[PDB]
RNA sequence: AACAAAAAGGAUUAGAUACCCCAGUAGUCUUUGCAGACAAUUAUGAAUGCCAUAGGUUAGAUUUUUAAUUUAGUCUAUAAA
């Protein structure tokens, strides 16, 4: 059907990209009846947090309030599995990991491929890339797991900064040249799913729209794509409380 | 033994006499009249009852018709799902 | 060829064309069509192409100069074999009506064969006994005839109980002053009843003409 | 593997109809009528109903709607659905009543389907355990093969001269190297048997020459060889050197899904008589007079002898709807070709009054009017 | 879990694939009587009928909705067809919610090739991007061609190919509930379904009538903002032309 | 399917306040209601009232008697119901029509307690103690009280399972005994022939329940044990269930007309 | 034996070689040669590769031999053409 689709010349991307979009959302056979959004509700307000903070110490930190007993999270389950992995987890990856995720926010596209040739030549060198590979897919899981640098974090001090060694140029590495010249800060077009957080707040800082009105706005504009009403009434569960009564909805942050 | 054959496309499915064109009731009496007198005579008596009946025939009204049998109509209607079609 | 040259797939386009231009040449064209621009960017789907149908069952491999590649084969299941089997050894099976209308096409979201032959939303019936079957016979492991024998009595076990129940409800119910309607036994006497009259007014009716045709069949007409 | 429409097609209901059983067997020899045809043994098709407010519509789950002057205004909803589209484009349908209420009828009785006797009452129930099984092990003996009802070989007096050559061809000439195995799975028990009984004061099983000699020691006693060849393709026993072997096997299950009542052992508590001796009576009409000498019988729908013991010697025109005769069903069976077949028996004279006061039938009401 | 009136009183705006198998759409005809060109549509054979894929059915149906809405969107005027004995609650109420024509009798051959003898006295009116009544085009109403639809939507083709080949020849696009049985070459947009049904025909009705109602919403919607989403067709513009000469022509005089 | 339905003021958490408590009311409803409904889910499951209501399945399955078992299941799903419903968390006070026909009609609201709480132990037998409402087309409005047994319905459209006398102990050679015997049958011979013995009016608005009482075991011998030696029992349980009776809906059903 | 060009007779008819009728020889049949012309036709040379269906029918084959599937023939009615 794809092939079908002939545009016309004249038709800008955006015209383009709505008769995909329209195609693609023709072949659906619905979603799953019973399977539920697994990051949602409890679990996604312990993401949101948990992983808010700078420093993967704070972070680990504050998953050991969600796993003890008593915490009204209700994720003891889920906040001490994730506990169990980092701890596997290359510790200095983490805070590598933790800084880009930081910094990324504010870099454009093309800056950012640039910046990680430059991060990822630094892994090349670095001890623990060639020890978790080596380790891991080369042997295949045989000889014990790996053994980084750092045998965990609790060798790391907090005044170590073991992060901004990987974002420095380094002169030996020319910078990398891309194939052309075109970079933006943001998707152009990256709203064909289904709507998020910064979808329904627009929504509801722009309209004075309820409970039950607002999450019809979606499942209207979207025309009838499978999920909406999953998606935006779990947005609401969040980020949403009566703060006018039954009347309408506002966000929960003030 | 073989099936009824399917029939081939035909302009119009139909019999033609849809009511039994049922015979003069009488033309019967007269046959058994004229057979007394071939055996019996003309002016015998055992001939004196059927003769009787004869003329009971004709001092008795006609029935009426019976109202037209509807098969034609059924038949046309279900020309092109019974045949091979319907010619033109 | 009889038939006429249907272009439905092609409106848009010929439709396109003559809007492109004004017949009066020289003037800018008129407005086009109001469902020239709806269907813009929704073009019709290819059709009467053959592709190769779904395979439901492997073609045959020794066939060297293989007919009908393009036409649709048979869906089978491997419940069938087993309904065949139950419904043959319970013919009277198929005298308790089933309703195969759909409600909402979501039967199958309650259905754990694991538990039993009682599910939700399907009533107790030999289709239960080849699912309960077909489970047995493929998670633990048993074979057709074993697998057949399990789900087979437990599924009699059932029927028994709704037939003792019949009974007792009634009888019960008129040990307190109950009363109820007239039955089939009896409803199904009274109808053989008014039929039988019909056939004895044929029979009498009939007889006559034989008896009368037969003795009028000698042409003793002279009443000598 | 399969799309998400596939998936539910499998599940669906309409593709849940059982296929279409073959007719009940009659007479292969013997000549029938082809045009009209009457009810038969036991239904091959499946009853179909709807809820009231779809009949109304004519909606019944097939392709199309039905007609409603020949679905609607009766009391039971049932069809029997032939072809979901025929070369006429229409649905081959017709009334399932015939079969759905006869259905209602015999359990109605309330009386179970017990093992075909021979001829001491003894009504045992055909659900069994000991007799009701079909998986067998190879270790099966013979001495229990006379217990099972479903044999996959076929009972050699029932077919014809035809169909017994076409076996002997094609089923039974093949599987003389299968056999010869057979024999070698019997010697591994008999060199064991000798040779591990004494153990307490397995053989090598493959053998080529040792089997043609053993077949001939059998050639003076044709008995134990035949309880071997049966017992290999699983023929139906023949005679006692037990099981009903008269007729042959019953090409169903002895109670063709008709009734799951286990036993008639229970007595009928009425409300002002107390329990009762026998089961309450139905009427039967009379068909065919012996005025053949022997009379038929209709109860329940089924087509019976009359009781050993007038209304059934000679036809009456002069009786309205025909004779009718109370009675009492004593057994119910299935014979080997599907039928079911009742032993009717004379109903009494005081029960016949007992089942009328109700109704509200009886001349001279037992209870009240009733000095002596 | 199920009325029989629920595809009337309240359609549901999608199809599911269980709504589709349970309102009896994937039922073909005979594998006899099958036109060998749709067998693209065609998942099995089952009980001696042609099965027609569910998936299938779905995507054509999503398809069909997104025209009704387009063409209900810019303005064009619809024609729900339904013929057959028990369809014409089904397409009335299609008609009602879409704000389009119904027509539940048999098409009179030439209502479109031939609409200045058919159509000639039938009312018509002259409304603005709000459906307002628009007083001063009575000598425009009383000299003009009939109507033809922009869109038709038939809900049997295979027993009103006359209906379909006129719209083939005035270039009006048409959509079509096509059985296994029926030419998929006489419509432009096919709904591969069993057409038979009385409940597949008022789901595959009522979702296009869904279609037709949330289309005429929007193009109402954008009216209030002033914002046309349609031009003055070419008939009603060859008026305003002539009009302004007359005007013209007393400009002077 | 059928599913069960929540209770009026949440009984099933707290329960009446002196009448059952909340583990009683929990066995007596949830832990019954449930598995009458289970079993009647089983045998509707693939008929006509798989999606009727139980008061529509009462009606429609009250004479066939290869339906018997179908009836006791929904119709004691909707006795049982009417009982709970009916009943406060706090006493109510009577209104004043009610208190006026009630005084009419049995002479003293005192008179009708003892009336129906006497029958019910003198019924000795689990069943349901009616509150009926007697409407003729020319008689005026008049309440009566109405005892069925196990299952029996109080409706007149289902009068074929209105089981409101033993045929063990009403039915003898007595005076009195041979009377009830010749209704009896009376009653069968003419529901069996289709004959109507007492006419009512269309649409059953002849008798309209307003009250019930659920004798049943399962509902108060737990509670108030099985009664030897005077205390609690049987007895208290119908003593105390006056307590919380609904009169303010009682009166509503009823629909007296105003006549002062 | 029978049938039957020819020859001949009797009728019919305006006339009647004729059509009809009473009879009747070659010839048809057997064996051995000559002869080679036919609406010797499917008004269609033989052969090969290939193109979508439906309903019958003929001789097999396979199968859960009910009925389906399939190989090679033949006919009917259609699609693309
Ligand atoms: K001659
Ligand atoms: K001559
Ligand atoms: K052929
Ligand atoms: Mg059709
Ligand atoms: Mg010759
Ligand atoms: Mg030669
Ligand atoms: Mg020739
Ligand atoms: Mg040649
Ligand atoms: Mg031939």
């Amino acid at each position: 059907r794809l092939a079908e689709l002939t545009p016309r010349d004249y038709w800008t991307i955006e015209q383009r990209l709505s008769v995909i979009n329209d195609t693609i959302e023709e072949f659906s056979t619905g979603v799953p009846y019973d399977e539920n959004i697994e990051i949602g509700g409890k679990i996604r307000l312990a993401i949101d947090r948990c992983f808010k903070y700078d420093k993967i110490d704070e972070i680990i930190a504050a998953l050991k309030e969600e796993a003890a007993e008593g915490a009204k999270g209700g994720v003891q389950s889920w906040a001490k599995n994730t506990l169990e992995e980092l701890t596997q987890r290359s510790p200095t990856s983490l805070h590598v990991t933790l800084r880009q995720m930081r910094l990324g926010k504010s870099w454009g596209i093309a800056h950012t491929f640039k910046r990680e040739h430059q991060m990822a030549a630094k892994f090349m060198k670095s001890h623990d890339f060639n020890e978790g590979v080596t380790a891991l897919l080369i042997d295949k899981g045989a000889n014990g797991p790996a053994k980084w640098k750092p045998a965990s974090l609790d060798e790391i001090p907090p005044g170590a900064n073991i992060s901004e060694d990987y974002f420095r140029n380094d002169p030996e590495v020319p910078v990398l040249e891309l194939l052309n010249d075109r970079s933006y800060m943001q998707y152009p077009y990256n709203k064909f799913g289904l709507p998020n957080d910064y979808d329904v707040k627009e929504a509801i800082e722009k309209g004075n729209f309820t409970r039950e009105k607002l999450i019809d706005h979606f499942v209207e504009t979207r025309r009838g794509k499978q999920g909406v009403r999953e998606a935006v009434s779990d947005v609401l569960d969040r980020m949403a409380v009566r703060s006018k009564g039954t009347e309408h909805v506002q966000w929960k942050k003030e | 033994p073989n099936k009824p054959i399917r029939l081939p496309p035909l302009k119009q499915l139909r019999v033609r006499q849809a009511n039994k064109a049922e015979e003069n009731p009488c033309i019967a009496v007269m046959s058994s009249v004229l057979a007394c007198w071939a055996s019996a005579g003309y002016n015998s008596a055992g001939c004196a009852t059927v003769e009787n009946a004869l003329r009971a025939c004709m001092d008795a009204p006609k029935p009426a018709p019976k109202p037209n049998n509807t098969i034609n109509y059924h038949l046309s209607r279900f020309q092109e799902r019974l045949t091979q079609g319907k010619s033109k | 060829g009889k038939g006429r040259i249907f272009q439905a797939a092609k409106v848009y386009q010929r439709a396109s064309e003559a809007a492109a231009t004004n017949i009066v040449s020289g003037l800018p064209p008129r407005n086009p069509p109001l469902w020239l621009k709806a269907i813009e960017s929704i073009p019709p789907a290819e059709i009467n192409t053959r592709p190769y149908p779904i395979q439901h069952s492997p073609p045959n491999p020794r066939a060297r100069k293989p007919r009908n590649l393009f036409r649709p084969t048979k869906i089978v299941y491997p419940e069938d074999e087993l309904r065949r089997d139950f419904y043959r050894d319970h013919p009277w099976e198929l005298a308790r009506p089933r309703m195969i209308i759909e409600l909402d096409g979501k039967d199958a979201r309650f259905l754990d064969w694991s538990k039993g032959l009682r599910q939700r939303g399907i009533p107790l019936s030999g289709e239960s006994v080849v699912q309960r079957q077909l489970w047995l016979m493929e998670n633990q492991g048993m074979t057709k005839q074993e697998a057949y024998d399990k789900a087979r009595h437990e599924f009699y076990k059932l029927r028994q109980l709704e037939q003792m129940e019949r009974r007792i409800a009634v009888e019960e119910a008129r040990m307190v002053g109950g009363y109820f309607g007239k039955d089939l036994l009896t409803v199904g006497m009274e109808l053989e009843n008014k039929t039988y009259e019909s056939w004895k007014k044929w029979a009498t009716t009939e007889i006559a003409r034989q008896e009368s045709a037969r003795a009028s069949m000698y042409t003793n007409v002279v009443d000598n | 593997g399969v799309s998400p429409g596939g998936a539910l097609l499998r599940t669906s209901r309409m593709f849940s109809l059982p296929p279409v059983i073959p007719p009940p067997p009659g007479n292969k020899l013997q000549m029938i009528s082809e045009r009209a045809s009457a009810t038969e043994a036991y239904p091959t098709h499946q009853v179909l109903t709807t809820f009231e407010s779809s009949r109304s519509r004519g909606d019944w789950g097939l392709k199309r709607p039905l007609p409603l002057k020949s679905t609607t205004g009766t009391t039971y909803p049932m069809v029997k659905v032939k072809e979901m589209d025929s070369l006429e484009q229409i649905t081959d349908f017709t009334s399932g009543t015939q079969h759905g209420l006869t259905l209602k009828k015999f359990q109605a009785l309330n009386i179970p389907i017990s093992t075909p006797s021979e001829i001491r009452p003894v009504q045992r129930s055909v659900f069994e355990a000991d007799t009701d099984v079909t998986a067998f092990s190879p270790d099966e003996q013979i001495q229990e093969a006379e217990k099972r009802w479903k044999f996959s070989g076929p009972w050699l007096a029932g077919m014809t001269p035809g169909e017994f050559k076409e076996y002997l061809a094609k089923t039974v000439r093949p599987k003389r190297a299968e056999f010869r195995k057979f024999i070698q799975k019997k010697i591994a028990a008999q060199k064991t048997e000798a040779a591990n009984r004494e153990l307490q004061e397995k053989p090598e099983s493959i053998t080529d020459d040792e089997v043609t000699e053993y077949l001939r020691r059998l050639r003076n006693d044709n008995q134990v060889l035949y309880d071997l060849v049966g017992q290999f393709l699983d023929l139906a026993p023949l005679k006692p050197p037990s099981p009903y072997g008269g007729r042959g096997p019953p090409i169903t299950h002895p109670s063709a899904g008709i009734s799951y009542l286990r036993t008639a052992a229970y007595l009928n508590n009425h409300p002002i008589y107390g329990p009762q001796k026998s089961h309450p009576p139905v009427q039967a009409r009379v068909l065919k007079p012996r005025r053949g000498n022997d009379a038929k019988i209709g109860v329940a729908g089924f087509v019976a002898d009359g009781p050993l013991g007038s209304v059934m010697d000679k036809f009456d025109p002069s009786i309205e709807g025909g004779a009718k005769l109370w009675v009492n069903v004593d057994k119910a069976t299935v014979d080997s070709t599907g039928r079911v077949q009742l032993t009717v028996s004379d109903a009494k004279a005081t029960d016949v009054l007992i089942a009328k006061e109700l109704i509200g039938d009886a001349r001279e009401p037992i209870f009240g009017s009733a000095p002596k | 879990r199920y009325i029989p009136e629920q595809y009337l009183r309240n359609p549901p705006s999608d199809a599911s694939l269980e709504d589709l198998m349970a309102a009896q759409a994937h039922m073909g005809h005979n594998t006899s009587l099958w036109n060998p060109a749709n067998a693209r549509y065609i998942y099995g054979v089952r009980q001696g009928i042609h099965i027609i894929s569910l998936e299938t059915t779905a995507t054509h149906l999503r398809r069909a909705a997104r025209v009704v809405e387009e063409v209900a969107y810019r303005g064009g005027l619809i024609l729900f067809v339904g013929t057959r004995p028990g369809q014409r609650p089904i397409v009335v109420r299609a008609a009602e919610l879409a704000k389009a024509c119904h027509l539940f009798t048999k098409w009179r051959p030439g209502t479109i090739t031939n609409r200045e003898q058919l159509l000639g006295g039938v009312p018509l009116t002259v409304v603005d991007e709000l459906d307002r009544p628009l007083s001063g085009f009575e000598d425009h109403l009383h000299d003009r061609r009939p109507l033809a639809p922009d869109l038709v939507v038939c809900l049997n083709p295979k027993e009103n190919m006359t209906l379909l080949y006129e719209c083939s020849l005035a270039k009006i696009p048409t959509i079509g509930i096509i059985d296994t049985n029926t030419n998929p070459s006489w419509v432009t947009y096919q709904i591969p379904a069993n057409d038979d049904s009385l409940r597949a025909t008022a789901l595959i009705s009522g979702v296009l009538g869904r279609a037709g109602e949330r289309g005429q919403k929007r193009r109402l919607e954008a009216a209030q903002r002033g914002v046309v989403t349609w031009k003055t067709p070419a008939d009603v513009q060859g008026y305003f032309e002539l009009a302004s000469a007359r005007a013209a022509d007393a400009r002077r005089r | 399917q059928h599913y069960l339905m929540p209770l009026r003021d949440n009984f099933e958490q707290e329960g009446i306040r002196n009448f059952l408590s909340p583990g009683s009311v929990n066995m007596a409803y949830t832990e019954y209601q449930t598995f009458i409904l289970e079993k009647l889910n089983a045998l509707v499951v693939g008929t006509d009232f798989e999606q009727k209501d139980t008061k529509s399945i009462v009606l429609a399955t009250a004479r066939d008697p290869e339906l018997a078992h179908v009836f006791n299941h929904a119709s004691m799903a909707h006795n049982n119901h009417f009982f709970f419903d009916h009943l406060s968390p706090v006493p109510v006070k009577m209104g004043d029509k009610l208190f006026y026909h009630i005084n009419e009609n049995f002479g003293s609201v005192d008179t009708l307690r003892d009336e129906m709480i006497g029958t019910a132990v003198s019924m000795f037998g689990p069943g349901f103690v009616w509150l009926v409402r007697t409407q003729l087309p020319g008689q005026p409005v008049a309440l009566r009280v109405m005892a069925t047994y196990l299952a029996g319905s109080p409706y007149p459209g289902a009068h074929w399972r209105r089981q409101e006398m033993d045929a063990q102990t009403s039915i003898g050679s007595s005076p009195q005994g041979l009377s009830n015997g010749q209704r009896f049958f009376e009653r069968s011979a003419a529901g069996f022939k289709g004959n109507k013995l007492e006419p009512t009016a269309p649409g059953g608005t002849d008798l309209i329940p307003i009250l019930c009482l659920n004798t049943w075991e399962y509902a108060w011998l737990r509670e108030y044990g099985t009664g030897v030696g005077g205390m609690g029992g049987k007895l208290a349980y119908a003593q105390s269930w006056w307590n919380m009776i609904d009169w303010a809906k009682v009166e509503e059903e009823a629909r007296l007309e105003t006549r002062i």
